[PDB]
């Protein structure tokens, strides 16, 4: 039984016709103090899987070491470690899912919400969630924390049901995800303007974009708002 | 007297450890393997006897990796060799976990050394029937 201290906020993602996209801002909050700014909360494992973590940063760092070890280990006595016997997104998830539930069951959780995104060897898109309670689920779109409330309603408009995935392109998708990242910057008091985005396309592979920024923000109307009811000037 | 070669930690009258020496016999009798330290790394090579046409080619791989920067190859009792590597793997993981930096080849050497030396201290264990050639690249060469 612990309590999160340095934290990461929302992690959002969805899947398009050829793969998946996942993003998370680069902030490391410490209460209301926006203390750290070079935090990469997107962990790529191999080149067909990206793991986005939110929640307690120290635990995230720890899940990160577990992920790197999982890779180092899979290579051992594995002549096909970079081929037929390489790490699949589904293996990586199932592993974390296990670790997460075991830790909640021991009353010493890893204070996080995780989304494993990627493309399976047979092309299939992989997107699944797991949190400090060991709870898991899937959906054409997934977000943690604040993104669950604001990002999902938006992304779901792009891919509402399964039949919508094949009709969605990377442009459409990456777009919605960037717009969502903007909305979260407007209303989440624990968010940053800078974020990282990643695309795992069954054809193009893993495209990992860093240092992005929220652009095209509407603020102009802020000038026409004076007082809180009856004031005029 | 005699029989100084029946128990694994016994010193013979001239100060030797016969069980260890016999272990070497197991080694000398094994496939040949080598290591060549070049100007910015090392190369490992090994002989793989085709006991029959039934062995799948390119399969039964001998050389092993410890972590991501260490290579191992040994001669003698193969099972003994894997057991040694398995211990090196944990030995390395333990080191990296606490010091963050992947384990220096020199440090790794002594980790393996202390382990093996330990199997010549008690008569309840057998010495390793393998000689191992291993190495890699680290912070300084």
């Amino acid at each position: 039984t612990q309590q999160p201290i340095v934290t990461g906020t929302s992690v959002i993602s969805m899947k398009y016709d050829n793969g998946v996209i996942i993003a998370a801002d680069n902030l490391g909050s410490y209460g209301s103090l926006l203390r750290f700014n070079g935090v990469e909360r997107l962990i790529p494992v191999g080149d067909n899987t990206v793991v986005g973590i939110s929640g307690d940063i120290s635990d995230m760092q720890h899940i990160e070491r577990l992920l790197k070890d999982l890779v180092t280990e899979n290579a051992y006595d594995n002549p096909l470690a970079d081929a037929e016997e390489a790490l699949e997104p589904s293996y990586i998830f199932e592993y974390l899912a296990t670790v997460m539930y075991q830790r909640r069951s021991k009353m010493n959780p890893l204070w996080n919400a995780i989304i494993v995104a990627g493309v399976q060897s047979n092309g299939d898109q992989f997107l699944r969630y797991v949190n400090l309670l060991g709870v898991t689920y899937s959906s054409p779109t997934l977000a943690t924390g604040f993104g669950a409330h604001m990002a999902n309603p938006l992304l779901r408009k792009v891919v509402d049901r399964e039949s919508d995935i094949p009709k969605t392109t990377v442009q459409v998708a990456e777009e919605a995800i960037v717009n969502a990242m903007r909305v979260l910057y407007y209303r989440d008091a624990r968010s940053s303007r800078n974020f990282s985005l990643a695309i795992i396309d069954k054809n193009t592979g893993l495209t990992f974009k860093k240092n992005l920024q929220v652009e095209n923000m509407k603020w102009d109307f802020a000038k026409d708002i004076k007082g809180y009811g009856t004031q005029k000037i | 007297g005699t029989g100084y070669d029946l128990s694994n930690s016994v010193f013979s009258p001239d100060g030797r450890n016969f069980q260890v020496e016999y272990a070497v016999k197991a080694v000398e009798n094994g496939t040949t393997s080598i290591g060549i330290k070049c100007n910015d790394g090392v190369v490992f090579a090994v002989e793989k006897l085709i006991t029959s046409k039934l062995l799948v080619p390119q399969k039964n791989v001998k050389i092993q990796v410890v972590d991501r920067h260490i290579g191992c190859v040994y001669s003698g009792l193969i099972p003994d060799g894997r057991h040694l590597v398995n211990r090196g793997r944990e030995e390395a993981a333990s080191f990296k976990k606490l010091y963050k930096t992947p384990i220096p080849i020199p440090a790794f050497a002594d980790r393996l050394g202390q382990y093996v030396q330990a199997h010549t201290l008690y008569n309840s264990v057998r010495p390793f029937g393998v000689s191992t050639i291993f190495g890699g690249v680290d912070k300084n060469g």
